[PDB]
RNA sequence: CAUGGAAGUCGGAAUCCGCUAAGGACUGUGUAACAACUCACCUGCCGAAUGUACUAGCCCUGAAAAUGGAUGGCGCUCAAGC
């Protein structure tokens, strides 16, 4: 849902990789709906899973989705 | 026509074989060396051509 | 490189009797009796325990030791055959011409004989005689089955191969003409 | 063998901290079954099984930390697991016994007890009657539903289930297999 | 992303994490599309070895000519050969 502008028709025939989105609590806010469906010890595990889930988006700017999840330095909630 | 299972049974005896490249002998499917002596137990084998 | 000692063992169930003399094995049990001659192999037979048979070879070569395992399974087959028998099955595979068989009874001796007619529409009547001790039956469980049974694996199997080898197509593509009689299952009479 | 090293320190560390150890004999149980009991027991206790520790617990017996470890050496034979927990014996006696699945047959599975289909209405589409005719079961279609007028024996107890019947057992929701955790004797209880 | 429909398996481009001892955004089969199935991987039984690539001794294949035929002959097999 956090995608670049509109997904206009007749434009997805070619490559549609222009879906870069920012990496912040906005993605973390969306994680509360799942609420760690499979264990994960509350949202702490889910945040790492949800953070690295959007591996195609490559997070924001220099930072990468894998590095943020791998680095256990963010707050639990 | 032939029932599919029966045709599979018959094919085991005259379709699924290996063929030596030196003396045209029939070999088992998993063979690695020809068993005949006139070719020197050569190891140049190829599958039997399928029907199509 | 010659190996000093190679040994194998064969268990014997408490149902039959076995006696060995001058490398001549006699096995007798509930379903009959069989004999085999092993005078061509240098083996030392012995009785390890109350129900275990032992055999061994001393100072044998690589080629000589190879035959040790061949002997062990042959004698075990004899024990199984006299207590459980053997049973083979065959099927008919034809495209256009039906295959007709006639398993006539004993021909004044113990041998059975099987007559095969109308193979790929030929006028030959072709006849094969089974080895003694083998009985051939037409199955009633379902269509197009031949059932062979007996006591010895060597006689049952060789007779079965005789039937398969006699139905051959010549001067034709054998990938297209799959006509013939083939073996499909091997097992024992009991269980 | 990076994971191999991680097993050695893990086993010795966990055995000493928990005074109570419970052994579980699980065999031929679906992997998913261990997932739910792991999730149910996620808060308290961790279950972990691996290959037999031929010398790995015997090393723990040599030093005098627990003279009772060498008494438990012969009890391990095969496919037996251990549970590390701090709870009471009574509460863990039946804690891991939950969620016994109803395993279907696998085309030849030995039925321990004779299986019978009680008289009733299947209620499914009558296009499947070819499956019933394979066993020659007398079936009458009523209101578009296949009805078994008289009970017909499927397979005798201890006998192999027919491949057509084994597939037929899936849609009838009846099978002889029920898979669950097995409890072995622990600490001479 | 693709889309009357493609849920690993028309096709185009990336290959992370939970739980574990282990199961891949998968090597095939297969569904209109799911499924089912296979492989990969791990576990139970056993009891001491196993895999791939190279070097050189004897032996074998490569080894087809005209009167009948020559390790000198007979013959020789843990040799009467090397
Ligand atoms: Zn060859």
């Amino acid at each position: 849902a956090l995608k670049e502008p509109p997904r206009d028709r007749k434009k997805e025939k070619n490559i549609k990789h222009n879906k870069s989105v920012s990496l912040d609590e906005i993605i973390e806010i969306a994680r509360t709906m799942r609420f760690k469906s499979f264990s994960k010890d509350l949202k702490g595990g889910v945040k790492e899973i949800l953070g690295t889930a959007f591996s195609v988006g490559c997070q924001v700017d220099g930072k990468s989705p894998k590095a943020i999840s791998d680095a256990i330095e963010a707050g639990e909630i | 026509i032939i029932e599919p299972s029966l045709k599979a049974l018959a094919s085991k005896f005259n379709c699924d074989k290996m063929i030596c490249r030196k003396c045209y002998a029939r070999l088992p499917p998993r063979a690695t060396n020809c068993r005949k002596r006139k070719c020197g137990h050569s190891n140049q084998l190829r599958p039997k051509k399928k029907l199509k | 490189m010659r190996y000093i000692h190679s040994e194998e063992t064969i268990p014997v169930p408490e149902n039959l009797k076995v006696s060995i003399k001058s490398r001549l094995v006699t096995v007798e049990g509930p379903r009959g009796k069989l004999q085999k001659d092993l005078s061509h192999i240098a083996v030392n037979f012995s009785v390890v325990k109350k129900g275990v048979i032992g055999l061994e070879i001393h100072h044998g070569s690589r080629k000589d030791v190879a035959a040790l395992r061949t002997v062990r399974t042959i004698i075990n087959n004899m024990i199984i055959g006299v207590t459980k028998g053997f049973k083979y099955k065959m099927r008919y595979v034809y495209a256009h011409f039906p295959i007709n068989v006639n398993v006539e009874k004993n021909a004044e001796t113990g041998c059975y004989e099987v007559e095969i007619r109308n193979f790929i529409g030929e006028k030959i009547v072709r006849k094969v005689v089974m080895a003694p001790g083998v009985e051939v039956e037409i199955s009633k469980a379902q269509k197009d089955e031949l059932i062979l049974s007996g006591n010895s694996l060597e006689a049952v199997s060789q007779s079965a191969a005789d039937i398969q080898q006699i139905c051959k197509v010549r001067n034709k593509d054998i990938r297209k003409f799959l006509d013939g009689i083939y073996v499909s299952e091997k097992g024992n009479i009991v269980e | 063998s990076g994971n191999k090293a991680g097993y050695f320190d893990k086993l010795k560390g966990l055995l000493e901290e928990y005074p109570s150890i419970f052994v579980v004999s699980v065999d031929n149980v679906s992997s998913q079954q261990m997932h739910e009991i792991r999730k149910a027991l996620r808060g308290q206790g961790v279950v972990l099984m691996g290959k037999n520790t031929m010398v790995r617990r015997a090393l723990k017996t040599f030093m005098p930390d627990h003279p009772e470890y060498e008494r438990l050496l012969p009890f391990v034979k095969g496919n037996v697991g251990f549970v590390f927990t701090n709870g009471d014996l009574k509460e863990v006696r039946e804690k891991i016994l939950s969620n016994r699945i109803k395993a279907p047959a696998r085309a030849g599975a030995i039925a321990p007890v004779d299986v019978w289909v009680p008289a009733g209405n299947t209620g499914m589409e009558p296009g499947k009657t070819s499956f019933f005719q394979a066993l020659g079961i007398p079936t009458k279609i009523a209101r578009g539903t296949i009805e078994i007028t008289t009970d017909i024996k499927l397979v005798e107890a201890g006998a192999k289930v027919g491949p057509s019947e084994a597939t037929l057992l899936n849609m009838l929701n009846i099978s002889p297999f029920t898979y669950g955790m097995g409890i072995a004797q622990v600490y001479d209880q």
